[PDB]
């Protein structure tokens, strides 16, 4: 298994929509590394769409409460929840490879939550809270305000790898390393 | 049909059933009655008999502002059921005119609704949320005659009414007692 | 349609019919056609024939209340089955005028219903269905004459009648033997 | 509908078809069929032709007990197929003029139902089958004029008859031979 | 039906009913509706009550082209709910005859689509998109009386009206208060 | 797997929805934990969004009936069953990660239970004895009285991490402790 | 595994509802553990819905038939088929941990059993006959009159674990023997 | 399994659609492959129709970021995503079968994506970025104008193994070997 | 697994329908059976209704391309697709079981490929190019002319295995060995 020994070389996939199931995959695998080695750097290829939020901050506690600096690298895409964790990362070991996309949006909810106003004005201000909450997490990794990723969030803004540089959800556009 | 023709001949007699929930499909019919009715003679009243689970907010508020503006008495009639829109509905009607027959129940809860979409678009629906609340909340405080901060309270669940207990909460004015 | 045209020949003859699941469309049917005979005619009785498995009480609390509030008198049928709501309906006529035909059914139970939603919300059902409860057994009383223990201890679960056990339990006060 | 036209035009003729599975729809159709005729003149026969692969008991009760409270007598003929409740009310004739067509088909078999629910909703349900199978095989005995014991041994599962066998077993008087 | 002929005497009276969703069915209804009153009389006002969710731009703005090139004015009444499509066709109206009933609710949003198919399919949907929001901003623009700029920075998520509310944006021009 | 090497560890994921199947994952990582070492402490990760009162109680009073103390950290959710879960760990011994949010609401049927008005009366019976229940467990473990309990989850509260402190749900906002 | 680490200290779950894929389950880890050490105690830890009549009695049988006693546990829920298991424990060894719940009713058809009325009612005096089983499996282990479980399974009857002490389904509600 | 057995022999299968979990298959294959000899070459074996833009540059871009030369091969069919793959291989070591088919066409949503007309004019700014990326990307890698790869791939064209050759997007049409 | 004993004795089996997954599978163990042993004769036993014609030509180039003999025994059915791998086979190395059908027809698009008229133009130049393609390919392995296949592959021509050696897609009807 390529995964199993990649994970071994303190490599994990962030490859699926974030979900619970995705997120209790990333924790175990990088709550072992920490029990591994706390000293080595875990890297963390993103090649996702995002999904929830819980699963989103489930991630993006765990990234920032292991003792081992987390490498993302976006591959293809980090949309939504996964631009959070890649700006999630280390500061100075958040890469993009070129050709890779990022998507930061706003929150959502994935179909119609029912339920009487006094519920929906509670629903509504948790998916504000979780906008704030990811705006919040969005300032203090790419170091721009939290109104300016307001302002950016408000609808999709992919960004390309040079873009996501620019804005601070990478810090390096990994350069393609092959010899010939 | 003949289920149309009864009640076409009570609609000669200016009586007219808000019978099923309200959806945009059967307020735009009792508008259009409302209209018909008041077109033929603006002085009768209307007799406004209400079997209703409730339903659709601006529905009934085509319902009622087609009733208010209506030159005629809207007389109201809690049927069974006046649950949600079919409740304000019936507090709706013209004063002394809001009859519940008595075993009628009447239904009184903060509206239902979705958020759905972005958390733009559901901070706008909250926004609005708000607002529907309000305007169903003072309308029914009009409507009783109770303050509406009773009115929130009452109405943050179902609470339910018989035709007596719609009586003195203000719903109704009088039980038809034949 | 036919089935349309044989059920308005017979409104004309103030016969009408309780011929299925009693929900909110054919009880604002039924009680649209009750003032129609009611607006007619305050004097000849108004046949009911209840061919009915039951259905929403609010419905069949609209269809007993326009019962009652006509001026003229419903005399109703059994006729084959009357189950629930449609049990009520039967027993809900005037008295002296609820007949059984003699092999139909009467099926007197307890109210069906569902929770849902949160705890807080369910408890206001209970409530609700302890009254629906109470007064669908209060009312049972009021139409057998019997006891209201009579008719909680015997709506507990299903109980059926034939037309000679609806006779003496009080559901009706004949079986036409014509 | 063209269909409804030729049905109406033998309603005219006190001409009257159970041409389906008999539930409720069409019992009430036929049950206000035999009280419309029977309201038009009390003395001409009502001919109830029967082509029904059965049905409800209760449905087929309410056409039993329409058909038995007429004043006039119910000619049936049975015309391709009488099975079950079709076979009843074929049976459930006036006596005489039950009528089978030559190689239409009987069948007479014990009622069909469904247990659910809890043990003692099912206990209920099991006491009321026995009280249904029970009414039903006295009056297939009465129909018949054979003894119930051998209506229910024959309609333990199902007994088909020819236009023949349904004259000697006494489902029907006559065997149409134009 | 019923329906069908209180619309048809509301008709009679110049009154249509946009009542639902604007699809291309109810929209070449109600463009032959306006086609049939401005031949039946080019001066007097055809009152369209609007009680619609939205629905296609291509459809309103077959109604819209309809209500303007009939020589005869179009009195607007948001009935309820004027949202979308239904907004611009409330804000369609002849000026001075556009009418909002005092607890209908107008939403005023860009327009909503699908991208799919090939990038090339998909640019040009998303050139034909910039044109479909430029013309139903510079309308809206048109019918309020407000910069188009405006109009593009509140329709870019849903933005809601009380009655008030769009008498002041300028959806509406009078709020009825019979 | 990552999983089996921190249960090594004697870490528990409360990953997915609480139920029937998920409440018998977890008694029984708690119960070999248990026989394993009933000295040391069990750590039990809350990524949940809750989930069915029977297999909640069935995780609660296994929590509470095994020697070791259970280390509940909440990592994205602990919402409904979950959120009482994560506050049925050992006083002192309680976390969320900083961004981890607690749902606490009074119970719900999904669904609609059909029925006879007298099963429905116990089936209501029944759910108020499990929304007293849970205000009950909620009331020892939080500090709170239970009719505090019952004016705050008699719709969706969500506290962040510091909001469950305050309110009792767990007793420390767990610190990111990397090294960088 | 945790499930074969606890069946190892002769520890099987009834944790799912009861049917004859669960109770072969059951019925080849009593008959395993009845054949290791006929002596030792087999705790049955039951979360369960409860099922099916047959699949309950083939549990039931197997919990009697075999030599060793069985602690039944219940964790969470007990209900129906499962209630009547938990009864069906060694006198002495029926526990239930404090906030599990005993819910015990009379048996039921899932589902329309269409047929002949000579078929249904063998269907109606087999149901019957499950009643009269259920409520005399509930006598002989509960001490209560089989009457006495008639009205009381007349319909949902859902006891706490102090009640289903009282009721005499189990016989100690389980303390906590956690030790802080 | 043969599959392992190539890995061994640094030989991969795009054998599937090109999708995030297809993507993340390959990445850990091209990965680990890279740490065992970065100078050895990876064998690439295509037979895919395509998929996914972004899973499409995850692959790319790790083709082109691993150390090791990509020989990229199709077999039967490089369609879409995988066309491109196709290209992206080591130039010299780009083969295709002499049956072999390459589809190269603009990228393209499936089914509908619903929105607002300013969230639909970022959907197509997005998929118009993704067609000229991809064809920058085809221009870098067949040799030819981005415009002419703009014109050809306005619809599907389908190229032969020979007429891919001539295109630029393999190499070599991979001659048989075969003995007989 | 006999699968696995058979394929340790360079015997593979065409057993499903030809799609992607299947000719990946063929085409891997095709190309370990070359690394293996180039000059040991590789049995492929074919029991197929066809397939898709990419998957086809991946199976037909890597029959092809690699250096052992490629024995094709027809089983049951060499259908479509199957048909043409099984003539696809080395000439004298090409069987059928006696009672083997072989099925020959023209390429199908299965469904129906909406879309407007240019691009429906290219999907039927190419179904057309698949036809041409099929074509030639059972011209050089049957001997026979590629518009002898195309009026005989106009609709379903079923073959017995004795009528597939006279029309050259096998070599050889494989007579029974059965010693008895
Ligand atoms: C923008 C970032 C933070 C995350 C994006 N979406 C969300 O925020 C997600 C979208 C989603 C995913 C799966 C299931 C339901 C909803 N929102 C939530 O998880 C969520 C959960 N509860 C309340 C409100 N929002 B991403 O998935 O597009
Ligand atoms: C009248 C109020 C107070 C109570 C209930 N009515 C509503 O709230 C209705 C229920 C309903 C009906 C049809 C479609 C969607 C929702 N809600 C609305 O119409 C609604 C919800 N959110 C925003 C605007 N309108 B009633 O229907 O139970
Ligand atoms: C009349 C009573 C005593 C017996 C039965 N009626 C009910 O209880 C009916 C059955 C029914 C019908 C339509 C929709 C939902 C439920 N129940 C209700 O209408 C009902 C249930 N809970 C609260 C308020 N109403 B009958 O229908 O079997
Ligand atoms: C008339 C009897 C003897 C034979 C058959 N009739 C029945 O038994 C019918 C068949 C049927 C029709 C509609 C819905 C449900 C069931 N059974 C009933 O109506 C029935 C069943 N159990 C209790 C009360 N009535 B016939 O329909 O085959
Ligand atoms: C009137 C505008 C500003 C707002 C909304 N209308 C639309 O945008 C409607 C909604 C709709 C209705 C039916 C079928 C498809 C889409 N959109 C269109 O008709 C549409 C969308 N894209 C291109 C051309 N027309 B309304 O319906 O909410
Ligand atoms: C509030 C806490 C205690 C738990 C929350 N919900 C409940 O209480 C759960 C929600 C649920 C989950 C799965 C299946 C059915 C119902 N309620 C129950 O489990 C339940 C079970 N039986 C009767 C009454 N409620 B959580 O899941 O939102
Ligand atoms: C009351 C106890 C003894 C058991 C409860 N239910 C039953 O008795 C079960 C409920 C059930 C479960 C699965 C499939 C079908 C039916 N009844 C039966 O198994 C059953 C089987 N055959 C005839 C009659 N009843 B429990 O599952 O709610
Ligand atoms: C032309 C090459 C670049 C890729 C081709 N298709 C695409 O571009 C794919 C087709 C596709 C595949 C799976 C799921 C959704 C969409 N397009 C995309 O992935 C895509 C994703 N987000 C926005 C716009 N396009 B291929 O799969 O036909
Ligand atoms: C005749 C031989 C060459 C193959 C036969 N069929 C084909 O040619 C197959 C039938 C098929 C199989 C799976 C999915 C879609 C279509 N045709 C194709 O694969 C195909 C693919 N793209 C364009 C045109 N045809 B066989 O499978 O009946």
């Amino acid at each position: 298994n390529p995964y199993n020994k990649l994970f071994e070389e303190r490599i994990i996939f962030l490859g699926v929509q974030v979900d619970d199931a995705s997120a209790n995959d990333i924790m175990a695998q990088l709550l072992v590394l920490e029990s591994l080695d706390p000293d080595r750097d875990i890297t963390m290829y993103i090649n996702s769409p995002g999904g929830g939020f819980t699963s989103l901050m489930a991630i993006y506690d765990t990234m920032q409460y292991v003792r081992a600096d987390i490498q993302t690298v976006c591959l293809g895409q980090a949309a939504s929840a996964a631009a959070v964790l890649l700006a999630a990362g280390t500061p100075g070991k958040r890469m993009a490879l070129p050709n890779a996309r990022v998507l930061i949006h706003q929150p959502s909810l994935s179909g119609v939550i029912q339920g009487q106003f006094s519920d929906l004005e509670i629903q509504a201000a948790e998916i504000e809270r979780m906008r704030t909450l990811m705006e919040t997490t969005l300032a203090r990794h790419t170091g721009k305000d939290a109104g300016v990723i307001r302002k950016d969030t408000d609808r999709d803004k992919i960004l390309t790898a040079e873009e996501a540089k620019d804005y601070g959800i990478i810090d390096t556009v990994l350069e393609y390393r092959k010899l010939s | 049909s003949l289920t149309d023709s009864v009640y076409e001949r009570l609609l000669s007699e200016r009586i007219i059933f808000l019978g099923s929930e309200v959806n945009d499909e059967i307020a735009n019919r009792l508008c259009a009655q409302i209209l018909l009715l008041a077109a033929e003679d603006a002085s009768k009243d209307i007799s406004l008999y209400i079997n209703s689970p409730g339903g659709s907010i601006s529905a009934g508020m085509a319902i009622y502002d087609t009733m208010v503006l209506a030159p005629c008495d809207i007389a109201t009639y809690a049927m069974g059921m006046a649950a949600s829109m079919g409740e304000f509905l019936l507090a709706a009607g013209t004063k002394g005119k809001r009859y519940a027959l008595p075993h009628a129940r009447i239904l009184m809860h903060q509206p239902l609704g979705g958020v759905t979409g972005s958390a733009a678009d559901i901070a706008i629906q909250a926004e609005q949320f708000a607002v529907i609340k309000k305007e169903m909340f003072r309308l029914n405080a009009e409507f009783t005659g109770q303050p509406i901060e009773r009115i929130e309270a009452d109405s943050d669940r179902d609470r339910w009414f018989t035709a007596a207990e719609a009586l003195e909460y203000g719903f109704v004015d009088h039980i038809i007692t034949r």
